[PDB]
């Protein structure tokens, strides 16, 4: 009867979510891994750009120390200020001119929020 | 006896009805002192 | 992809918040709210201004400050993910699993309020559904397209009724004259309010005929927040709408004890401080049902169907 | 000593006055106008921009320009001391009967704290209130909040007075007991017009019942917040006699539906939103500070007694007032307006009534041990003698049994005789012989819920050992 | 019969088993495409 | 800790200025005094603050200091054997310490900082700790008090303490990440305690009553709901409850009972003795008072406050009864605060949210996997009081829907002198059905049928009343006389039972079933005699009607014996009848 | 505009016999439904749509089920005009404003039901204006006057509920045209208490 075949379902689901999540462990571990390889400089430069944009009268621009040196760049070029924080790495966030509004760029963020959309297109990738 | 007991509750909601017209009517006036007093003194 | 802050909460009443500084909150979007501990809630915009932002909390309000507290946005419009595969689930009213098992690959996210059908795109309905029970089929026939709700008591067995005809349900194409080939079924069911006795004897119910394999499960509980129950019925409804109008399912939808839907309704618009009705309901409520009812029918040039039985108690009979 | 003179709005029983932060919320003041005449007040509300004072009495002469404001006392206080026995007083301790003021021990405030529930011990004597229908059937145990239900045209000041009047304890019926005991009555009246107040006086002074008695008078057109401040003040003097002198006091409250329309008013004129059919949503929280400041508490010789007395607005049980009384107070005495019309007094109707400490005051070693019994019994057959009164009137005399005939004779007798006593007062075994002379006019073995044995031992006495001088 | 759903219990984790193995034949080129689309 | 200063006094609601930071429904100390309150609003720069006494007498400028905790309560060693208000106050040392009366601002400890405790330490250096887990062992009275890490702390151990004498502050377990753990700790009265899984209710609450275990049984972890009727016997049936139980811990909470009410069951409860160890029952019981002249706040959260620490020893692993009296004094004490913050009345004056609230309320009950590993369960017995009886009052209605069984307690079987006074006509239990196979197992596999068979002997008695009143009972034929005589026969003899003798005070499941065994052959032979021709009067003078209605009081250990010699001579009887 | 009014002393055949003889209205007459739900409105306001002898019949579905729309578009096509032998349809027109549809919606689609019924008159036939339910439009009128904060009169409606109604309901009438001819406007009108 069904009580046999609702076994094989379920292992199915059981497996196709530990693919999945595995795939998630690989891609935070490559994510991570990224401070450590010359990569960086310029995908944190392009978070910081995109922070930039996303608020048009941004006051400030606040990061890590390490990224400090190459943010200044994009602050000599928007005129925005810069300031240490120990934020969460792999982006870069801005704060308004009024104070009350912010924006985030980090990369897990990014994932945490892509992710929903992304599961659906890998899927087909692994199966 | 349910005749006169379905008129009894009919009047019973009537009456909270007419109730709570009256508390909604006291609220938004009351909102209306307030806000007179604490913006325009 | 990345996200906004807002941090500046002015006032904290009850259910509802102040944000002064976003004027892009669009009316009726869903937020996250953040405190201090790390904590998220969730939220919507029920009144936007250029003074600020109305956001009423999905929860209770303990531990918020007007220091840390932070607000992001979370999408504009509410959203679910659907599949196919979810038939064989069950979730707890706002689509997030409770029976152990892995979340489901969203094959599309579609809005859960749905818009109104065009009445040109209507068909008349005129094919029956089998229920199983002989006062049902053969006096008080339901047809496939059909919202017929049972009006039950106090202390009668709704319960009973509405897991008899989960079970039995079928098409019967056979009679049709035609002799069709056989098509797919499914039940879509939704329990609001339920206490934990009611929700192990519909688990058991389901699964002792093997009858959960055509069906998915929208279960809230009675200690569940009030706002949950409020969008169970939506969820159930939009599952059953994609289900019929893009894999060509006829779906039977049963919402259980939509007094408690009231209930839930009548505080939350108590929360929000809205002129009353007749017994203290709110005054849109007729509005409020029907958006719900009125998203059953059947479509021409479609072959799938919604059906829809509510059930509910009536007060003092 | 400091003066306030920042007046800014007058309006109704409000003033505002500025720069009042000294000013403690709840503070009595006094207002003096420019002719020198002054009035009390209340502070409601503290603000640092203003204070809000409500006036007693009304704001006739008052101005903007010279009306000032001045501190009487932080917290309402009354002075009290064992000299206020034999004195009257006008509801917020104000001597009205021509007499010097007191000389107080010491000042409380009117304001009670809560009883703590460990301290307190079971009620376990009774109170002889000198009324059949009260003492055999629905018997008052010290400590017991016992109210009273009244019509409009019915005599519940009377019956207050007689109560007043007739109330003591029997020592000598528990045991050996002691012959002294110290007994007062507080007399509380609420509302009350002049003639209410005359007589209540002249019941008083007539009897040499004042000697042991403290009145707090309040009249109709007396300040509301004055009806508010009067139960408490005589509450605070009742819990200090008892728990500090040790004696065993009756506190008697005139009006409570006078007191609640004050209630009433006062929130009000201080624009707070009503609850249940406009009466205010901390009804039951108030009524419950005022009933629950009796009992006994262990450790301790004295106790204090309550009986509230209310007129039902419209005869309606259902109304809040009632209602809520209902849920505090442990059972009613319910008048009746038939036997009134009658010609009964005290019109009290056995069958609504309840006495829920009853069981407990009552037996052997307190009364005596066949009370609770006949009170049974009288109760049963009274019921059974009103219905077949009824059913006589459509069936006939001949058509019933001779028991119907004997219970529908019993009724009369007992609402003749029992109920029917007059200004007489009744000690405790007169009422025991009334009612075994009333149950010997049924057959013996229809008395059922009687032992066999106070049957033959009191059984079978005839009418005329009272009928010889009702 | 219990020995069904014995049958049916390896059936399935043969198909659990095999799933698996052809997912590991995919998983480094779904974490390339993954990080492709994180990436600004 | 946030620190201010009084804006604006007006009664019980206070504004405190400079209170920014502070977070919503934070307990505050309001004044020189300390008055507490919550906070209920938050506005710029401002707090409302809401005190609980009487605000008379305080000045503008006073300071205002907020705790930075919601409402709480303290779990640990030293709650048995105590009394507590709606707040966890204890009042017998408050007595101790203020008298007759009670004070404002009386600060005392729920859990007494002096006592020594015999500390047991049941974990070493170097092991892993997820919350619920057991750290050690107390003796309290009967009891091996557990100490529970709370739920949400994880870590490894560094250090223990050896065995010895401590008090509920001597940090007993250090982990690497410096906390510390003693032997007690806090929880929010209103977020409930977590668990591993909620299991279905399989096994049965034996109260020790023949009519509730048997007509209406309750299920371990479930709810019934009780009426309160004057001179019904409520009081008795309670105490029996607690006595005879198979709960292993009580909690009693009053929440708006009268003065001389709480009185009665504070002076009864220390003199009742727990037959399991023949010692007082107050060692295994916790009781929280509230009269209806303490403070509002005190009088809403008794009920969260009891079911907290019902939860709390369910979490030790124990099987824990609560008993809520009066919660239609809760919903008064729940409609005046919402009437104080200006909310819409929806039906009868109460909030649109009372049966949010009453669910929150009934639904923590139930058996559970803790989350160390054990089985525990609680279950809620909670009298409801309507007016005058109304049962379509709001919070009746509301109460009604989700319990799972209802016992309507009746003044007139009182009256009649039966006991208990439970009226089995609008009564009614959902848990009969799943707890059927439990039944089958333990008791006997026909038991089901004899117990509908019982009832279908009392309805038929029911059913055959109009008869009866229209006509005297004796003008009615022999077979249907036989039913009504028979159902004297029940009600006389299993359903009433006697909570002051020394040995009909509790039955088991197996005496009650014996006697139903007994009764049903009984008039199975009475029926077939009936139809052999014999007169009902023949029959109303057997023998057996004394070893029946006698079965009650001979001892649960005789009974056995008792229950074959019965069935021996009713076969015996009808054998001499012709 | 219109010339002149006249009092209307033709009936309006409406096919069904209580209302027709026991109950009858005039061709510029105005007539009142009420009931509850399940009482037979709808059933009525269709037969009169389908039997009765006026020119033209304006429906308006002010705040019904999107399925009594649908019969309507599906049945009326194949049934028989009863006075020119035509299609039905053709002599129909529909306003539709389901309950799911914005509410503000249906208080203009009751006026775009009259202003047509009143052009059609002009054009001089007689025509029958059919209102599926007022009370969904005084619903509409209630939450509108809501949002405005307005005081509101019995039962939450707006103070000004039954000029809006007087004011509908006078439109009906037999009135000489501006183009000399002679036309009609009858007005049945569902209440749903
Ligand atoms: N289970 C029982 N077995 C024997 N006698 C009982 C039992 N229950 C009650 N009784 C007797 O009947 C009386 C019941 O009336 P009483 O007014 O005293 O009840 P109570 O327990 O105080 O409750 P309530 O508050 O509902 O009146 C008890 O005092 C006792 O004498
Ligand atoms: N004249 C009639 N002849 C036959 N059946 C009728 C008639 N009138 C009503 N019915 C029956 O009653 C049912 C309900 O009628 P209808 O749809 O007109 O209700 P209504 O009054 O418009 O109600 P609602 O408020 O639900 O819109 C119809 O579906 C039909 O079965
Ligand atoms: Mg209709």
């Amino acid at each position: 009867e069904s009580a046999g075949e609702l076994l094989v379902a379920t292992a199915r689901t059981q497996a196709r979510g530990e693919v999945l999540e595995e795939v998630r462990r690989r891609v935070r571990e490559a994510l991570e891994a990224l401070p450590q390889k010359p990569e960086w400089p310029e995908v944190v430069r392009k978070l910081a750009l995109e922070a930039l944009e996303a608020l048009p009268g941004a006051k400030a621009l606040v990061a890590n120390p390490e990224d400090l040196p190459h943010l200044e760049a994009l602050a000599r070029e928007r005129g925005v200020e810069l300031q240490a924080e120990p934020a969460l790495r792999l982006g870069v966030r801005a704060v308004g001119a009024e104070g009350k509004t912010q924006v985030e760029n980090s990369l897990l963020a990014r994932l945490d929020r892509a992710w929903d959309a992304l599961s659906s297109k890998v899927a087909q990738a692994l199966w | 006896i349910p005749g006169i007991r379905a008129q009894i509750r009919f009047i019973q909601q009537v009456l909270e009805q007419r109730e709570r017209e009256d508390t909604f009517r006291l609220k938004r006036i009351k909102g209306k002192i307030e806000a007179r007093e604490a913006e325009e003194e | 992809l990345l996200k906004k802050e807002y941090t500046g909460i002015t006032y904290i009443s009850g259910p509802l918040l102040f944000v002064e500084n976003a004027k892009d909150l669009a009316y009726g979007a869903i937020v996250d709210i953040k405190d201090g501990t790390g904590r998220v809630r969730g939220g919507q915009v029920i009144e936007v201004s250029e003074e600020y932002a109305v956001i009423q909390v999905f929860e209770e309000t303990t531990g918020l400050d007007l220091a840390t507290t932070s607000v992001s946005l979370v999408e504009d419009v509410a959203r679910l993910g659907v599949s196919k595969e979810m038939l064989g689930r069950r979730f707890n009213g706002i689509g997030k699993p409770i029976d152990g098992l892995p979340p489901i690959t969203p094959e599309k996210r579609l809005p859960i309020t749905g818009l109104p059908l065009n009445p040109v795109a209507r068909r008349k309905p005129e094919q029956f559904i089998q229920t199983g029970i002989s006062t049902i089929d053969v006096m008080n026939t339901l047809v496939r397209g059909q919202k017929l709700p049972i009006f039950s008591g106090s202390g009668l067995p709704a319960n009973e009724i509405a897991a008899q005809i989960a079970r039995q349900a079928t098409v019967r194409p056979d009679l049709s004259g035609e002799g069709e080939k056989e098509e797919p079924f499914a039940v879509v069911f939704a329990a609001m309010g339920i206490t934990q006795r009611e929700l192990s004897y519909f688990i058991q119910e389901f699964e002792r005929t093997g009858a959960l394999s055509r069906s998915v499960l929208f279960l809230n509980k009675a200690d569940d927040p009030t706002i949950e129950r409020i969008l169970t019925p939506r969820m159930a409804l939009t599952v059953a709408e994609y289900l019929a109008f893009e894999h060509d399912y006829h779906v039977l939808v049963i919402l259980t004890d939509m007094t408690n839907y009231c209930e839930a309704l009548r505080e939350i618009g108590a929360a929000r401080e809205e002129i009353p009705g007749r017994r203290g309901y709110p005054g849109y409520m007729y509005t409020d049902l029907a958006t719900i009812y009125e998203r059953a029918g059947v479509v021409e040039g479609k072959k799938g169907s919604v059906t829809q039985i509510p059930i509910l108690s009536m007060p003092d009979d | 000593k400091k003066e306030y003179t920042g007046i800014t709005y007058i309006s109704g029983p409000l003033l505002f006055v500025e720069n009042a932060k000294d000013l403690a919320y709840g503070a009595i003041v006094d207002i003096k106008d420019g002719t020198g005449r002054v009035r009390g007040g209340q502070v409601i509300e503290v603000s640092e921009e203003y204070a809000v004072i409500q006036v007693f009495e009304e704001t006739t002469g008052l101005d903007l320009a010279t009306t000032s404001v001045s501190l009487v006392e932080d917290v309402a206080r009354l002075g009290v001391s064992k000299e206020m026995l034999g004195r009257r007083f006008n509801g917020i301790g104000k001597p009205i009967d021509g007499l010097p003021p007191i000389t107080p021990e010491k000042r409380l405030p009117i304001t009670g704290l809560p009883l703590n529930p460990v301290a307190r011990r079971k009620p376990e004597q009774f109170i002889q209130t000198g009324i059949s229908t009260i003492d055999v059937m629905n018997t008052l145990v010290r400590g017991q909040k016992l109210p009273i239900f009244s019509g409009s045209g019915l005599p519940a000041n009377e019956i207050a007075a007689q109560i007043a009047r007739q109330a003591t304890v029997r020592p000598d019926l528990s045991g050996e007991g002691e012959k002294e005991e110290p007994f007062a009555v507080v007399f509380a009246a609420m509302g009350i017009t002049q003639r209410e107040l005359s007589y209540f006086i002249q019941e008083f002074e007539r009897t040499g019942a004042l000697s042991r008695s403290v009145l707090f008078l309040n009249k109709a057109d007396d300040p509301t917040i004055e009806r508010i401040l009067t139960p408490r003040m005589a509450l605070t003097v009742a819990e200090y006699l008892a728990f500090e002198h040790d004696y065993h006091v009756l506190v008697i409250l005139t009006d409570m539906t006078n007191y609640c329309e004050a209630l009433r008013e006062i929130g009000a004129a201080r624009e707070e939103i009503p609850g249940r059919r406009g009466y205010p949503g901390y009804m039951y929280t108030d009524l419950a500070t005022i009933y629950e400041r009796a009992g006994v508490v262990e450790g301790k010789k004295g106790s204090v007694t309550q009986i509230p007395i209310l007129s039902m607005p419209d005869d309606d049980r259902t109304h809040p007032i009632p209602d809520l009384t209902g849920y505090i107070t442990e059972g009613q005495i319910q008048l009746s307006r038939e036997l009134h019309r009658k010609g009964i007094y005290p019109p009290i109707d056995p069958l609504p009534s309840l006495s829920r400490l009853m069981n407990n005051g009552v037996g052997k070693g307190k009364t005596r041990e066949d009370h609770k019994q006949v009170s049974d019994q009288l109760y049963s057959a009274y019921a059974n003698g009103v219905d077949i009164r009824k059913l006589v009137a459509i069936i006939g005399e001949d058509a019933l049994t001779e028991n119907d005939r004997r219970y529908l004779q019993f009724a009369d007798a007992f609402e003749r005789f029992f109920i029917n006593q007059g200004q007489q007062n009744r000690s405790i075994e007169e009422s025991l012989q009334i009612a075994w002379a009333l149950l010997s006019m049924l057959p013996q073995g229809e008395l059922k819920r009687i032992s066999k044995d106070h049957i033959g031992k009191y059984y079978g006495q005839k009418l005329e050992e009272i009928w010889g001088a009702p | 019969t219990e020995a069904l759903l014995a049958r049916y219990r390896e059936r399935a984790e043969a198909e659990a088993k095999a799933v698996r193995e052809k997912a590991m034949a995919r998983l480094d080129e779904a974490v390339a495409l993954v990080l492709k689309e994180v990436l600004p | 800790m946030i620190q201010g200063v009084i804006q604006k006094i007006a009664g019980p609601a206070v504004i405190a200025k400079g209170m920014l930071g502070a977070r919503m429904y934070d307990i505050c100390k309001v004044g020189e005094e300390g008055l507490v309150g919550e906070i209920i609003r938050l506005d710029g720069d401002t707090a409302f603050v809401q005190v609980y006494e009487d605000t008379s007498g305080l000045k503008v400028g006073e300071p205002v200091v907020s705790t930075g905790l919601p409402l709480a309560v303290e779990l640990g060693p030293g709650m048995l054997n105590g009394i507590y208000d709606g707040i966890q106050r204890p009042l017998e040392r408050i007595r101790e310490k203020t008298g007759i009366y009670i004070t404002r601002g009386v600060v005392v400890h729920a859990l007494d900082r002096e006592k020594k405790w015999a500390w047991t330490p049941m974990v070493k250096p170097g092991d892993e700790v997820r919350g619920g887990m057991v750290l050690g062992t107390v003796p309290e009275f009967g009891f091996t008090h557990k100490i529970l890490v709370p739920p949400d702390v994880r870590g490894r151990v560094k250090e223990v303490k050896p065995a010895g004498e401590y008090t509920v502050e001597e940090p007993v377990v250090v982990l690497e990440d410096g906390t510390e753990l003693k032997m007690y700790h806090t929880w929010p009265v209103r977020r409930a305690r977590p668990v591993q899984r909620k299991l279905d209710p399989n096994t049965p609450f034996l109260t020790g009553m023949r009519i509730l275990d048997v007509l209406f049984p309750v299920a371990m972890g479930g709810t019934a709901a009780i009426p309160g009727p004057f001179g019904a016997g409520k009081s008795v049936t309670q105490q029996s409850l607690a006595k005879w139980s198979n709960a292993d811990v009580v909690v009693y909470v009053g929440c708006g009972e009268r003065g001389n009410e709480m009185t009665d069951v504070l002076v009864e409860f220390p003199e009742l003795t727990d037959p399991k160890t023949g010692g007082p029952l107050m060692h295994r019981t916790v009781l929280i008072a509230n009269t209806s002249n303490m403070p509002v706040a005190a009088r809403e959260a008794s009920i969260y406050v009891g079911v907290t620490i019902a939860e709390y020893f369910r979490d030790q692993g124990f099987s824990v009864a609560l008993m809520a009296d009066s919660t239609s004094r809760w919903a008064e004490a729940l409609r005046e605060i919402s009437s104080r913050l200006e909310e819409m009345p929806a039906e009868e004056g109460y909030p649109p949210y009372l049966a949010a609230r009453l669910a929150a309320f009934y639904e923590r009950a139930g058996k559970v996997i803790t989350l160390g590993g054990e089985e525990g369960a609680v279950t809620i017995v909670g009298a409801v009081s309507p007016p005058g009886g109304d049962m379509s009052e709001p919070v009746t209605q509301s109460t009604l829907r989700i319990v799972g069984a209802f016992w309507r307690l009746d003044a007139s079987l009182a009256f009649r002198r039966h006991f208990p006074a439970i009226n089995w006509n609008g009564s009614y239990s959902l848990f009969t059905s799943a707890l059927d196979p439990w039944y089958r197992e333990n008791v006997a596999e026909d038991y089901p049928e004899l117990r509908d068979a019982i009832s279908e002997l009392l309805q038929r008695e029911a059913g055959l009343q109009e008869i009866v009143q229209l006509v005297g009972p004796d003008a009615l034929q022999d077979a249907e006389r036989l039913v009504i005589e028979v159902g004297r026969i029940i009600r006389e003899d299993f359903l009433q039972q006697n909570a002051y003798h020394e040995v009909d005070a509790y039955c088991s499941m197996k005496k009650a079933y014996g006697i139903m065994k007994m009764i049903l052959a009984f008039y199975k032979e009475a029926e077939a005699a009936i139809k052999r021709g014999v007169s009902i009067d023949e029959i109303l003078q057997l023998p057996v009607l004394e070893r029946i209605g006698r079965a009650r009081y001979v001892s649960e250990e005789e009974f056995p014996a008792y229950f074959e010699e019965a069935m021996k001579e009713i076969q015996g009887a009808f054998k001499a009848l012709a």
